[PDB]
């Protein structure tokens, strides 16, 4: 059974469990606590109070968020998601993001939307994302490029490989107004993501 | 300015060119008769140049110390005052000064930088009472007076936790008062981070307190109103429960699940609240099934329902969580919890019940580590080994459970074979082939080889984990573990590097933590700080990094590579421990990773012995490689005088053949007969450790033992002091056999593995093996790995 | 409008419309003080005459400079 | 071991103690009869004793004057010389010691010593001197010879900037070349540092020469290459335009702005070179558009380019730079810079198209500011107040504005009501509740409660501003002008704390600039050099430190307090005043703070009056404080006929009202009358000063005409010449009157402040308190601030 716990930074010993996953980065150690110092609440793990902590590492998974924009833009952004290899498959990654939706849709947040960055070949993830109610804004011409492959000069070619959906869940609040169904065909560089 | 001239006084004090030192600052002593900062460098200059020809106390104590009535409010001359003042192991005299010069010349920035100083040496009383000074004079700082009262409490908050022995009886309850009293002052609270500090001050200060509970209870509720937080959630249940009141943790799980929580514990204890207030066991299940509907839990809550109201779970509940959870892999680790009160036959009769195309592989799985039918992992991984072709390649194949428990089981003997060992290699590499994200067996892929000494193999499986950051805390042991004498290679990627990389974490990320600890303070995330004041503490005290630097100091002893630098850090490193007052090692190794009960594990499986350090054997090798520094000189030291007294008090010998291999016991006790007793019975000592035996069958000792010897007879030829002819006959003729044995014995472990390689083929290694339906892998490319160890050992 | 004033150490409270910007860095406290301690006079700011002091921040722009 | 000596001579010197100096000197005389040092100390215990009894020609000027016979190159012997002319104000002879001393006995250390004695005493001619002679003895010395020549030039160009007047016209040309050519003779420049001394001498010491202008160019656009310098850029930028070519200026600039240079200066200047080579207009757009993108600077250019290709500015670029500014602060300042060249029918049209939702308070403030609508400030106020609710603490409110245009049309007026101030404090006092940081209202207050002379009022909102260090030279005015006539309270935090405080800026701070200057020297910083020069003229010059000195030892008299050392103070900052050779004051003051037409409301608004003081004032003041200092010896001094003779001269009664006021002219004409002419009409002066009305409707004057009588009367009484029984029995009754009548007069003001206020709630004062929601406060607190006052000066 999952029980919903905040992130504790000693908990980055107790995430081996988590984080051995090929998928799953361990972000550099200056990355973790930025997000707890300027924004503390919506940093929080998922604890299976069925696994002794005293044995083994309880911790399922944690959720990285950040909010920003302003007025129309402000809006939360799910930056990482990670689920324990035993805990997959039933339904704790909605819970996650359906614990921000509870969290950030009040006082003191109240945001318009929350929106994330997915892969374009991540079909598990995007199937998983629109699944709960998230629909497509814009794709993202290469967002995930390396240092090697530069700054990409057409909007023209597409990688689904290298392209990132911009994916985005409108709150009652924003009406969807910042949402589309048109989204997909949509295309903007890295750089005119600005909030 | 003030800084230009320290580098370079310093610099020329570090090239010991110290006589234009004394000119240079005689030149600014004329230009600046008043500053206090050179007269502080004029001590240092002469301290360095002869520390016993200067009376540390007719210059310094007096001055500066304890009592010292010269009082300064240059930040630099403080600075550097208290610098040096820990460069002596005067930690509590490096901090009096800047409470003395606060006291003298308060300020808000003298304030500060106080409490930065004591923040970055982990005095938490100090950072309370520098707290408290910046309050009084906040009106020039940047921070409302409100916040640095939060900070005495955090600081309040942070002794109690980890330095409690530092405080009398008497001034922890003025401590406790002090903390909430300045925070009550200061409601109504501001912020949700404002409301966990002043419930964390009572909870941990004020425990068993009936008005406590009472109070946090009552603020905590008042909160959930408007906004939900997690701390308050856990502050709120655990006073409730405190309380004793079935009413209110029923109205408190109650507003918290309708806000869309779903929480196990909330329902837990809903659960445990409607029995104490004689609720119907349909009114809750309805209830919860109303507000959560079918989720892991509320299907789970009938099984918890059932043992509260019945003490069995019923077939009803069991089998509608088991519907939709029998294919799942949680379900064993659910269903485990509650089998204490769940029927062994009424679960199987279920399991047995569904049909077989339902059966599938984890269903099975769940059925073998549920105990309900006898281990089938062979057959049960031959009808599911077709879905390893099937599923994606990112995603885990449940047959490792099946195939790592043929590995658990051979190797939970005591003492396995080398044709066992080889026999869970071969089985898990042709899966790893299959499944090379599959951690289970890689893991145990990585830990059989080490066991062999075939580090190589290892690394080559090591470097597809991605190991990194955090991880190299927790996971790097199964390699960097005693490396200097398991594979000596500097100019493998293994060393330069993948070991090179892992040390950021501890050189350049540990360092790094004090700028990250100031923001949150004034950043009021102060929620955070006392789980991030922890990180620190273990991580000096960290297995992993004591380890690493000891284990680096030997290999670089066995190299000839310059351990000047590399002691400064090590002896930096310790000063960094004992200004934290409480001299301790953290083991942060995870061992769950590899299985459930390894804690019982290491004690009794080989498989592990390369990896079984305790702190008894971390803090014995410290003083080998302190001893090793000394030894030049050949006076001894307080600090290592301190040491041993701080070892237990028991004969030496058995205290290392309890912590430390047979061999480094034997190098051990040598070190010290000449640091001792100025090495009478070294003739003996070298003949002893000559005889340990270096056998075919020993594994990773056969490489162990080798360099270990090795390192300790070229640390002896190397030492000047030894002037004895005879002792000096022995040690270089030691060597000699030394060089020369080399081959002989690689040979012969190289001999070994092939004839355990012909044992799997036969008998009943080989007919599994046909059962198997995997075929024995090829002798020559261990072979060369080992060949290629060979190789490394004859080039040292 | 333009005019070059001396940079104050109260001024680091005005300049997030200058050093948000994703190419600029923000140093530490004591970076900026070592600056202003050594160089005093090669610290200065850009200030905009055009904007109202009290309702906004007028600093456009600043120099930090060292002799060596 | 010398100052020890030099300390007991001295220090018995304070008492004196001429037999046991002339016992002692005589016996260190026999030790050292070599020792010129100890027969200079025999002189200055001589002269210290009994000034007229010793031949000044016969004891200093022969030996040691300007045509002196004995030369030492003793260290200690010079600076005690030195000081003991500067002491008898002979300050040619003070530093030509230093040049006698080290033509004879030529060495680096002396030469060093008599540069730092130059550069303490102002006298940029015996620097320039002393930097020769360390280049010449450079290899004793710590830099390399190349730095005194940078000294020498810098020491030229100070002489240049500072002390013009010091040099005849064929002396200018000479240091103008050989700065010039010792510069030259240095090439290739080591760093940028030595490229600004050289681009300094050249446009300062050879105005108007093309091949200098040429000469500046090539050697800075060279140094854009590698390196981006701020004075380098103002230097090319400058002669470019001197040489009247447009292409070269075309090149620095693009090449500037390519380097990521964002500057209006180099955007202008880009566009005027643009133009003269007959560029497109829409060619120079795109290329600004491409290298610099949307900031403030490129919109603002596209109104540059329109003036300068069509002479007015395009309703397409006014619209595209008010789509991002119109609801800036700083688009008010930005656009009324080209008024002239814009239309204010199209201004206005584009100001109404915006959405009633754009139009936030910023936008109505710079329609106020550009003069678009008329005053509405009372509806825009009311419109926008809620705004102060909403706004962060820390940020100043946007509708102050409106507020501050009524307190200004008030406040303009030639004679405001005491009504009129009281509507204007009332308005600004409940503002400042809401907006508690906005300086610019809290200034405003400070200026009106000091026009009321209600200083207690005024201090509580001066401490919340936070004024210090350099603050305090151009601030203070607005409440230490005349205080000691205003608030004589010595046991007040005013006086006490803040006062005092105050001081350190030229009591220390001031007294260790010439270090500072030293260590940029050393340190190659030459860039600042000649500013860091003009912030300590400027601070030894300063309007505000001469007046706060002056009222100190007016406001020490008026105590009866101790002023033996504020006397000694005043006439060592005179000879330091002195030795700079140029006898002014600088007035420091910063009056925009309050108004941008300040200088026009100085000259017409009362409401400063109290803080109007110039020159004339300061030094007329100076010349009362030395006036009476001399009284009771009954000589004159010829020091006071000096300073008497630089006077305007016109009739000393016109010169006093024109630059006093009314008491202060007639206090200065009976001190005056004292030492010109020994009394003879002193009954009709203190029946004069008597006569001068104290009445309830002149503000502050109310206190400062007591306490300036009571100052003058009190001084008379203490005075031991006026012997007349008369004379002292009219001083002794003109005290008993003026002590009689303080409560009257006191008791008069504060009817005519409660008169005042019962006014404010009628009439056009109630209808605009009504209509701005602002409560008329209690007049009570007025009252209080008032009877403190009262009392403060009834106890003196």
């Amino acid at each position: 059974m999952t029980t919903i716990q905040p992130f504790e930074p000693v908990d980055l010993f107790k995430t081996n469990n988590v984080n051995l996953d090929i998928l799953t980065e361990n972000f550099p150690l200056e990355f973790y606590f930025e997000y707890m110092i300027i924004w503390p609440d919506l940093f929080f793990k998922s604890s299976e109070m069925t696994v002794d902590p005293t044995f083994k590492h309880n911790i399922s998974g944690y959720m990285m968020a950040k909010t920003e924009g302003k007025t129309t833009e402000w809006h939360t952004h799910i930056t990482a998601v990670t689920v324990a290899p035993r805990f997959r498959r039933i339904s704790l990654a909605s819970k996650l993001c359906n614990t921000l939706e509870t969290m950030t849709d009040v006082m003191p947040h109240e945001v318009n939307f929350i929106d994330l960055f997915v892969k374009c070949n991540n079909q598990l993830a995007i199937k998983l994302y629109e699944k709960l109610g998230y629909s497509v804004y814009r794709r993202v011409v290469g967002y995930y490029n390396s240092a090697e492959d530069g700054y990409p000069d057409t909007l023209k070619k597409v990688d689904d490989n290298k392209d990132a959906f911009d994916m985005r869940k409108a709150m009652a609040r924003d009406r969807n107004r910042s949402v589309r169904p048109d989204g997909r065909s949509h295309k903007c560089y890295p750089h005119d993501v600005r909030f | 300015m003030s800084d230009k001239i320290q580098e370079e006084i310093l610099g020329l004090v570090s090239r010991s060119n110290f006589k234009q030192c004394y000119a240079k600052l005689g030149q600014l002593q004329k230009q600046f008769p008043n500053a206090l900062y050179f007269k502080i460098l004029e001590t240092y200059v002469k301290f360095k140049q002869s520390p016993g020809k200067f009376d540390y106390n007719k210059l310094l104590e007096e001055p500066y110390g304890l009592k010292g009535t010269t009082i300064t409010g240059d930040t630099r001359s403080l600075e550097f005052l208290h610098n040096f003042f820990v460069e002596l192991g005067k930690y509590d005299e490096a901090l009096h000064v800047y409470e003395r010069g606060n006291f003298k010349f308060p300020s808000y920035e003298l304030s500060y930088h106080w409490f930065m100083k004591a923040l970055e040496d982990s005095n938490y009383n100090q950072m309370s009472k520098a707290s408290l000074q910046l309050a009084k004079y906040s009106d020039s700082g940047n921070l409302p007076k409100r916040a640095y009262y939060f900070w005495n409490a955090i600081s309040i908050l942070a002794v109690s936790r980890f330095q409690e022995n530092t405080l009398s009886d008497p001034k922890k309850i003025l401590l406790s008062r002090l903390a909430r009293q300045s925070l009550l002052d200061l409601k109504p609270f501001q912020n949700v981070q404002e409301i966990i500090v002043y419930c964390l001050v009572l909870d941990e200060l004020f425990p068993q307190s009936r008005e406590i509970s009472e109070e946090i209870v009552a603020i905590t509720f008042a909160n959930f109103d408007t906004s939900v937080n997690l701390y308050l959630k856990n502050f709120i249940l655990k006073h409730t429960k405190l309380l004793n009141s079935p009413q209110k943790l029923f109205e408190v799980c109650s507003k918290l699940i309708e806000k869309g929580l779903d929480d196990y514990e909330l329902i837990t204890n809903l659960i445990d609240a409607a029995y104490k207030l004689s609720k119907s066991k349909d009114e809750v299940k309805q209830w919860i099934d109303e507000n959560l509907g079918d989720s892991r839990n509320t299907r789970l809550a009938r099984l918890k329902l059932d043992i509260m109201y019945t003490d069995s779970v019923s077939e009803s509940s069991l089998s509608y969580y088991l519907s939709k959870y029998h294919n799942k892999p949680c379900c064993s680790i659910d269903l485990n919890h509650y089998s204490g009160h769940i029927n062994i036959d009424m679960l199987k009769s279920i399991m047995s019940k569904y049909d077989p195309e339902d059966k599938d592989l984890i269903h099975h799985c769940n059925i073998l580590e549920l105990g309900l039918i006898g281990s089938d992992s062979i057959n049960n991984y031959n009808k599911f080994k077709g879905t390893l072709e099937k599923k994606s390649v990112t995603d885990y194949s449940s047959c490792s459970t099946f195939l790592l428990e043929i590995v658990k089981d051979k190797c939970k003997k005591t003492n396995p074979e080398l044709k066992d060992v080889l026999l869970c290699i071969t089985i898990l590499e042709n899966y790893q082939a299959k499944d090379p994200h599959n951690f289970d067996t890689m893991c145990w892929l990585i830990v059989l080889y080490m066991y062999l000494g075939l580090v190589p193999d290892a690394y080559f499986h090591f470097i597809n984990l991605k190991i990194k950051n955090v991880q190299t805390d927790s996971l790097d042991y199964m390699i960097f573990s005693r490396f200097s004498t398991l594979f000596p290679n500097k100019q493998s990627d293994f060393y330069s590097k993948t070991f090179h990389e892992h040390n950021n974490l501890y050189d350049t990320s540990l360092a790094n933590l004090p700028r990250y600890i100031q923001v949150a303070f004034e950043r009021n995330s102060y929620s955070k700080i006392l789980g991030m004041l922890e990180m620190r503490d273990k991580l000096m005290k960290s297995y992993t990094r004591w380890t690493k630097t000891l284990e680096n100091l030997q290999f670089s002893r066995l190299c000839n590579d310059k351990r000047g630098h590399l002691l400064q850090k090590l002896h930096e490193d310790w000063r960094s421990l004992e200004m934290t007052q409480s001299v301790s090692f953290s083991d942060n190794r995870d061992f769950s990773i590899l299985d459930e009960n390894f804690a019982q594990f290491l004690n009794r499986g080989k498989i592990l012995e390369y990896a079984n350090l305790n702190e008894e054997s971390i803090f014995l090798t410290l003083i080998r490689e302190l001893i090793i520094e000394a030894l030049p000189n050949g006076e001894k030291t307080e600090q290592i005088s301190a040491l041993l007294k701080k070892l237990p008090s028991i004969n030496l010998e058995e205290l290392l053949n309890n912590n430390l291999t047979e061999v480094e016991s034997a190098s051990f006790l040598i070190f010290f007969e000449i640091y001792e007793n100025n090495g009478k019975n070294l003739h003996d000592l070298i003949s002893r450790l000559m005889k340990v035996p270096i056998n075919a069958k020993q594994n990773w000792m056969v490489s162990h033992t080798y360099l270990t010897k090795m390192a300790t007879l070229k640390t002896l030829d190397s030492l000047k002091r030894i002037k004895d002819k005879e002792i000096q006959k022995l040690i270089k003729n030691s060597l000699k056999e030394l060089r020369s044995c080399c081959d002989d014995v690689f040979k012969g472990y190289s001999k070994a593995l092939v004839q355990a390689y012909e044992e799997l083929k036969k008998d009943e290694c080989g007919n599994l093996l046909k059962e198997l339906d995997v075929k024995a892998e090829n002798v020559k490319n261990i072979k060369n790995s080992l060949l290629g160890i060979q190789k490394s050992v004859r080039n040292l």
